[PDB]
RNA sequence: GCGAUAACGAACGAGACCUUAACCUACUAAAUAGUGCUGCUAGCAUUUGCUGGUAUAGUCACUUCUUAGAGGGACUAUCGAUUUCAAGUCGAUGGAAGUUUGAGGCAAUAACAGGUCUGUGAUGCCCUUAGACGUUCUGGGCCGCACGCGCGCUACACUGACGGAGCCAGCGAGUAUAAGCCUUGGCCGAGAGGUCUGGGAAAUCUUGUGAAACUCCGUCGUGCUGGGGAUAGAGCAUUGUAAUUGUUGCUCUUCAACGAGGAAUUCCUAGUAAGCGCAAGUCAUCAGCUUGCGUUGAUUACGUCCCUGCCCUUUGUACACACCG
């Protein structure tokens, strides 16, 4: 069934015989900084 | 004004091997055959001369064989070829109307002409998909 | 699926409303309906008549209600 | 000319105009007699003007209103205090004092829109919600 | 003679009615009779856009407003008097077209 | 068309000669307190009611903050704002 | 045998929710033997609400 | 996010 | 009583208005009395309407709606469910064709049956729960008399609707029912039997 | 509610310390005559000015007030 | 008095002129009139098929006497009215435009209407004289 | 705010302010608004009257309604109660307006790892930069369907469906040698729509946007029924280069769940809620969406801290990157 348009007739929708799955959400310290470079106090004093 | 009548009544009419109650008023009996709406009903009945204030049982044999011999044929009976059910057919190209038995023959007739030449349209009808472009993500749940 | 309410009017029906209507403190489509077991179509044929028959005073005129009461 | 007032009433968006005259007891809505305004069910919100005071008060006044704007319901009250309005102002200025002061109190006594406008207009809508006050339904 | 209209737009009333009462002045010491002026009803033009650059947090809309006041000047004078009366009243707010 | 061109009367008056002027020394590596401070006193000398520079964004540091510099009298809610 | 009591003073609004008054009622006849009593809907004084019983105070609802 | 590859 | 001749013919029917105001130009307010003395000043019968339609302001200050027609504020209270919020000329005639078969029946004043209807269906005694904070509890307390009217309107206009729901019989002779039951206090009829059921557990709770 | 703030009672206070003599218990005669002792940027906060300088007017009269 | 088509009620004028109107038959009634639909928005044709042209077309003359040179597409807003889309809001749909065209052609034939300067269809120098006589012919009864 | 007072006297925010709605027969005018008169003119009774049409020359009058600018008007005004007799509150009376008069706009001191570098010829750095991650052309996708959830629209009928008839708003927008705007009127067409002219760059024309609920008279008669209109077949047009995976519109036919909804949970106090439509935005086409507008128009409090969030005070702290400690 080289072309999709002949194969398509010929698939049968099995669909309504496999269950939903229980649970699908699928889409965390915003607080602490994850860039791992600090800032140093003579860094802000020259600055600001 | 109120009258009586005595074994006229028919509480069940056989019409184009559709039963119908012979109880309901006659321009809504007759929407009980498939392929004859409220609107198709409406005008047969004016056609045949069949004053819809008659229940269904009230018509005589007469007014009914008047009435399936419209539906059958409606064109010969001045109704407008743009009012009809199938009109431009597809294989000899003159206006319809199916009614109770041939819809569903022409109806199904209609899909493997689709299928058989695997148009798209006749893919989604074999998936028992929507066909006609609606969403399916939300509201294909029956 | 109960109400089978009877259409069409035979004779045994016919002379019953015009012996048991009179009989009536107000009647309107309903009442015909609720005691007499007519439909509601036939009820409202019958009203427009007993009131040409007299039997039936127009109390009030209006097409979603009909009040009616007895000519005695 | 001849002894002509002309005034108005106010509901909602209804105005009408009404046009006072010395004449005989013409009574008109629009060029059409009062007995036949719609809707039949509040035709008496415009007969209350007449009977309170009495009929006999319109034998030498003739009163011709033109009402537009507004709704069904809100052009009869228009009408209603359009003349009421315009039987006072007649006899405030062609008759006694003593007999406007009269007629605004029976009217007064008997219903406040009859001589007042009512103030009342629709509340402005604001984002966030399909109304006035109402708000677009919140979920958590 | 010449039935003469002209037609004052702007934004703000202040330079508008200055320059309506102008024109008004003019067109008495000098005996023209004139008509007007006639405050047009004034139109509200509104752009209602959402605050946000972006898509986050309330829904939340300006309500922009250019109200624009037009009032129209019937003057009965020849062509040569009413032109120069425009150049009294120039005023960078206001704009004048004068038509026949 | 025809264009002239015309001083500003009062440049201490003017937000925008100020934060044009101010743009200039910050460009030419003035410290912000220095520019800051020159004109506050500037508006204030100009005879303001009241003046004041929020400078923002990033400064030797990778994380930024800003800074207000007020002084005088400053209103804030009303129509007001709108004239003065 | 309902007893009418006219109310005299409005205590103040009691309950949980505030949904219920404390008031001061007055018998219509033998004008004596007030009562405290607690009410539903509102009040104004001057009220003829009738008791269907009548010896029973009332206290602060929970 | 992808990296083109090419077939002709 | 004399027929006063316009050029704008007025019918001879709206003339006898003239002697007296009365609703619907049919029924009047001089022979109707309140039979219980605690609700005489929240059932407004004094100052006569023709029409059971007045457009007022009654939500403005506390106790307006005691002032409001007794017959309005039931009118006002038949459009409710959504899709009747708003029709109130269609309640007005709902009213208007109710006290014709209330006057049909029973022969009586139509709106004296309305008047008694109302003070035999507002419950004297309410139990009101007094839960601390979740748990199940219920406290006896008196029914002040404009809860006890404006109760009486929305049970019986509460029932009649009910009544009229996938039925044959209309509203307006629904409501007539509903209110010629209700005024002779029969327990047949809705809002006598819930009348009856908050007394009964308030009874309960005291 | 209807409290009178503060720009309200103490600028009216310093009208009665000011001008007594002239004032009065009408309110119409104070509302003009305020408009003539004071310079008042909008019509309504002149109301309110003198509509409370005479409610203070008003209770001077049935005795000594306090602060003024 | 003068008795005009605006001291008459409308509801019972236009019932008494469509009888007139029929019985005197000298309207011309276009051949889809049992077969039509009054408007796209409407669901069914109407249910008096041999007088709903001749009340509409009494309907329509009692309209335009009122006003001045409405035409015929003001017609179709004047008797269109809230079509039934299945799921989507209610919205205000014009009537057919043939039945008003078609009307207003026979009226303008039988007497009682003329073509308007500045368009429309103003009401005839006859139209005022029978439509004013079958008013004092309605409320005698 | 009153008041208590080691505080006194002030500033920002609140309030004032600005826009809008409600009053003005009190000013100022209006042929782009309306009216009365007057010409000329029609119909019906003949009573001289009643409805109209016409009049950018009748070269009339007026501003009431309409428009908008200058103002006036309310400040809780007056009178009763309560109160520390204070701030106030509750009742009446007058009033257009006595809920901050109704509604909004603006809106403090600091700050958030809140959201956007997918608005910017706003931007640092990193990546790519000729077989491009640049730009363009062609076709597809963003719609794809065993499922869970949210914002909504139709409904479950008779306080209703159809069928005729009555027939009332307000906020707005509108073009040229385009790349085509709003589009009446006439004529075709069952419709959708087509065609020929004209008006309007606009208080002038579309447009009185003759909107829908609504009201009257009929049919239906408690029936998954003439409630409901999914799903699907055939056909007819419109937009667009292009409609297939139906853009949308119209005709006939097909007649599905749904017969008022569990645990839970949202919005709301007066022209408000709820219905009901209409315009503008997106827009060649498409509105079950928003932004506004008007029509009809209520029930029930006018109270409390019982639930929930926030604020304040006291209190404990080994926290201060501050309990995500």
């Amino acid at each position: 069934k080289s072309p999709t348009g002949n194969e398509a007739a010929l698939k049968n929708k099995n669909f309504n015989k496999d269950v939903a799955p229980p649970q699908s959400t699928a889409t965390p310290f915003d607080r602490h900084s994850r860039t791992g470079k600090t800032d140093s106090k003579k860094k802000l004093q020259q600055g600001w | 004004l109120v009258v009586q009548e005595q074994g006229s009544f028919q509480h069940i009419l056989r019409l184009l091997n559709t039963n119908i109650d012979g109880r309901i008023k006659i321009m809504y009996a007759l929407t009980k055959i498939r392929g004859v709406g409220r609107r198709y009903a409406n005008l047969v009945c004016k056609k045949a001369d069949v004053e819809l204030t008659k229940r269904a049982g009230e018509l005589t044999q007469e007014e009914l064989e008047r009435i399936v011999t419209i539906m059958q044929n409606p064109t010969n009976y001045k109704i407008p070829a743009w009012f009809l059910n199938r009109q431009k057919d597809q294989v000899d190209g003159k206006d319809y109307h199916v009614l109770a038995n041939n819809l569903e023959s022409k109806l199904r007739d209609d899909l493997e002409r689709l299928k058989k030449i695997r148009s798209h349209r006749g893919i989604r009808h074999f998936w028992g998909l929507k066909v006609r472009g609606q969403h399916t993500k939300t509201t294909s749940r029956g | 699926d109960k109400a089978q309410h009877i259409v069409i009017l035979d004779q045994e029906k016919y002379d019953r409303i015009l012996k048991d209507v009179p009989t009536y403190k107000y009647v309107s489509v309903s009442v015909l309906v609720d005691r007499l077991k007519i439909g509601g179509s036939l009820a409202r044929v019958a009203l427009r008549q007993l009131e040409e028959d007299g039997i039936i005073t127009p109390v009030l005129k209006h097409s979603k209600q009909a009040i009616y009461t007895r000519a005695q | 000319s001849t002894q002509s007032v002309q005034t108005f009433g106010k509901k909602k968006t209804a105005t009408a105009v009404a046009h006072v005259k010395a004449g005989k007891g013409l009574i008109k809505i629009n060029g059409s007699p009062i007995t036949l305004v719609q809707p039949e069910i509040l035709r008496f919100k415009v007969y209350e003007p007449l009977t309170l005071v009495g009929l006999d008060k319109f034998q030498g006044i003739d009163i011709r209103v033109k009402v537009t704007g507004g709704g069904h319901v809100s052009q009869v009250y228009a009408i209603r205090q359009a003349i009421a309005k315009g039987l006072v102002a007649y006899h405030q200025k062609y008759v006694d004092e003593a007999s406007k002061n009269e007629l605004k109190k029976i009217f007064a006594s008997y219903d406040k829109t009859l001589l007042v406008a009512d103030s009342r207009r629709m509340e402005p809508k604001k984002f966030g919600g399909r109304g006035a006050r109402a708000r677009f339904q919140k979920s958590y | 003679i010449h039935k003469i209209r002209i037609t004052l737009t702007s934004t703000k009333v202040k330079q508008l009615e200055n320059v309506s009462a102008n024109i008004i002045r003019n067109a008495a010491q000098y005996n023209i009779v004139k008509k007007g002026p006639v405050r047009m009803p004034t139109k509200v033009l509104k752009i209602t856009t959402r605050k946000t650059p972006n898509g986050e947090g309330s829904k939340t809309w300006d309500a922009y407003e250019m109200r624009i006041h037009k009032r129209v000047i019937d003057l009965q004078a020849p062509a040569s008097t009413v032109k120069r009366i425009t150049q009294i009243t120039i005023e960078p707010g206001v704009d004048v077209e004068v038509t026949i | 068309i025809a264009i002239y061109a015309e001083r500003v009367e009062e440049r201490g008056l003017s937000a925008a000669v100020q934060a044009e002027a101010l743009k200039a020394k910050l460009l030419s590596g003035l410290p912000i307190r220095r520019a800051a401070y020159g004109v506050l006193r500037f508006a204030m000398g100009a005879g303001a009611k009241g003046v004041e520079v929020v400078i923002s964004g990033k400064l030797r540091a990778a994380r930024a903050k800003s800074q207000k510099y007020a002084d005088g009298f400053m209103i804030h809610s009303g129509q007001p704002t709108r004239d003065f | 045998p309902v007893t009418l009591a006219k109310v005299i003073k409005v205590l103040g609004r009691t309950g949980s929710r505030g949904g219920v008054t404390q008031v001061r009622v007055e018998f219509l006849e033998d004008a004596s033997r007030t009562i405290v009593r607690n009410v539903k809907g509102p009040v104004r004084e001057n009220d003829i609400l009738c008791l269907m019983e009548s010896e029973r105070e009332a206290r602060r609802l929970r | 996010r992808k990296k083109k590859v090419y077939t002709t | 009583l004399q027929v006063v001749e316009l050029a704008t013919t007025i019918p001879l029917d709206v003339q006898e208005a003239q002697r007296e105001v009365k609703l619907f130009n049919k029924w009047s307010f001089e022979d109707v009395e309140v039979k219980d003395v605690s609700l005489v000043d929240y059932i407004q019968i004094r100052n006569p309407v023709f029409v059971s339609h007045t457009a007022g302001k009654y939500a403005s200050k506390r106790f307006r709606k005691a002032q409001c027609p007794i017959v309005e504020r039931l009118t006002n209270s038949l459009m409710m469910n959504g899709r009747n919020n708003g029709k109130k000329l269609k309640a007005v005639r709902i009213v208007k064709h109710a006290l014709e078969i209330i006057h049909v029946l029973t022969e009586q004043n139509p709106i004296q049956v309305v008047v008694d209807a109302i003070v035999n269906s507002g419950a004297r005694e309410d139990s009101t729960r007094i839960g601390s904070s979740g748990t199940v509890r219920r406290q006896a307390v008196d029914v002040s008399p404009l809860r006890r009217v404006n109760q009486a309107i929305a049970l019986l206009t509460i029932g009649a609707r009910e009544a009229s729901f996938r039925n044959i019989k209309t509203i307006a002779e629904c409501l007539a029912e509903e209110l010629i039951n209700a005024a002779k206090g029969s327990s047949t009829s809705y809002a006598i039997k819930k009348k009856d059921e908050l007394e009964r557990v308030a009874k309960s709770n005291r | 509610g209807r409290v009178r703030t503060k720009t309200v009672k103490r600028a009216s206070k310093v009208l009665i310390e000011r001008f007594y003599p002239k004032l009065t218990l009408d309110f119409e005669t104070n509302k003009r005559l305020t408009s003539e002792i004071a310079v008042i940027q909008s019509k309504r906060l002149r109301n309110k000015i003198a509509g409370y300088t005479t409610h203070l007017m008003k209770r001077i009269q049935k005795g000594p007030v306090r602060g003024i | 008095p003068g008795v005009s088509v605006r001291d008459v009620p409308a509801q019972d004028f236009i019932n008494a002129y469509a009888q007139f109107l029929q019985r005197q038959g000298k309207l011309e009634v276009p051949g889809y009139v049992d077969i039509v639909k009054t408007s796209a928005g409407n669901d069914l044709p109407p249910q008096e098929a041999e007088t709903w042209f001749y009340k509409r077309a009494a309907s329509i003359a009692r309209h335009i006497y009122l006003r001045k040179q409405v035409g015929v597409g003001a017609l179709n807003k004047l008797y269109g009215g809230a079509k039934n889309r299945g799921f989507r809001p209610h919205k205000h749909v014009d009537a057919s435009g043939s039945i008003n065209r078609k009307c207003v052609q026979a009226l303008q034939k039988i007497g009682v209407l003329e073509i308007s300067p500045k368009g429309g269809r103003r009401i005839s120098e006859n139209g005022q004289r029978d439509l004013d006589r079958i008013a004092a012919q309605t409320l005698e009864e």
